[PDB]
């Protein structure tokens, strides 16, 4: 088996504690957990009541759980260079095989390296905006604090036209633009 | 203002690691807890300053969380035991260029118990080197890893991540190939 003692802490930008919580699991099942309002650990069940009363003994982890005050003086040191946190993307425009498609050429726009995963990505063909489709597109994790995604372009090449991938981020301040061109 | 979330899960097995603390802001890991050096380890170098506090309630917690492990054997063979196969995605931290350094990413999620162990291969033969692998706790009491590859891409490449849920329990392949890649 699997048990848990997971403690989580809700902070604002600004380092303000706004909820705190302490719950026990066993078996990937949430047991029991601490109730501000009567003080105590609260079944959430047999096990769920022996684990809350063995628990509710302990004074030590009832004066502990000063949940909130800790929150804050714990993240202290961190939380604003967190919160303040930003990397701007990296983008390229490329060809790639279609699919889903009757056109015969598909774009791929790349924009990876940005953080937070929040970005938005448009097309325009010789400066006019394209096609419904989201915008607002979700992103991988790459595991280390940056994100990536991908937004696909089809289209019918003509040799004058110039495409265009706007990809906004919070982590640049200008938005940035990547022109693509057949050939 | 926006509302963050801290998580701090301390959690323990019946295998190895037996025990382990980790600790994320939102989706994002912070640090893991090395429980041999008993230190805390930053995910990245820029933490590594806050890795060394003290006021840490962590030994109580660890305690309490291996106490339940071996005394609530009660449990054994009377309720079904929690289990959920690995998945792995295999991609590239960059976009593909040939011949231009990069790295492999191998996202395992859906693990559980915790308890695997990720190696790659270059065309069916193990690579030469390595990189880390670190596993972390989300949000619903599940877990997650990631394992990185530095390399340099070329044509003729097939990778492939070859995630075991230790010990034996099931393993799971990933393949990659360089596929559209980028002109230089």
């Amino acid at each position: 088996f699997v048990a848990h003692v997971e403690s989580t802490c809700l902070l604002d930008d600004a380092g303000t504690p706004k909820d705190f919580t302490y719950c026990i699991s066993f078996n990937k099942d949430l047991l029991t957990c601490w109730d501000p309002e009567e003080n105590k650990m609260a079944p959430c069940n047999s096990l769920a009541n022996v684990l809350s009363q063995h628990l509710n003994q302990k004074d030590t982890l009832m004066q502990r759980l000063n949940g909130l005050q800790n929150c804050a003086t714990h993240t202290q040191p961190f939380w604003g260079s967190l919160t303040n946190r930003t990397r701007p993307p990296s983008v390229q425009v490329a060809k790639t095989t279609p699919f889903n498609t009757r056109e015969p050429v598909m774009l791929a726009c790349y924009v990876w390296g940005f953080y937070p995963a929040e970005v938005t990505i448009t097309w325009r063909k010789n400066g006019k905006l394209v096609m419904h489709s989201s915008a607002h597109k979700t992103a991988q994790p790459n595991g280390d604090w940056t994100y990536q995604t991908l937004s696909h372009l089809a289209l019918t090449p003509s040799y004058g036209d110039t495409y265009t991938c706007v990809v906004e981020h919070i982590g640049a301040p200008e938005p940035i633009l990547r022109d693509w061109t057949p050939g | 203002l926006q509302n963050h979330t801290f998580l701090h899960t301390v959690y323990c097995q019946d295998g190895s690691p037996s025990v382990g603390l980790s600790e994320a802001y939102d989706e994002d890991q912070l640090f893991f807890f090395d429980f041999s050096q008993n230190t805390r380890v930053p995910r990245l170098p820029e933490f590594a300053d806050w890795a060394q506090e003290q006021g840490d309630a962590i030994l109580f917690d660890k305690e309490f969380c291996e106490w339940m492990i071996q005394q609530i054997p009660k449990l054994d063979g009377k309720i079904p035991v929690s289990r959920g196969f690995p998945i792995a995605e295999v991609f590239t931290l960059k976009p593909l260029e040939f011949g231009k350094p990069n790295t492999l990413v191998c996202f395992v999620s859906n693990l559980f118990p915790p308890m695997l162990t990720v190696n790659w291969h270059d065309h069916s033969v193990p690579v030469e080197g390595f990189g880390p692998t670190f596993v972390s706790a989300v949000d619903g009491l599940s877990f997650q890893a990631f394992s990185y590859l530095n390399f340099t891409p070329e044509p003729s490449d097939i990778f492939s991540c070859i995630v075991t849920h230790e010990p034996d329990r099931y393993t799971a392949i990933a393949y990659w190939v360089p596929r559209n890649a980028l002109p230089s």
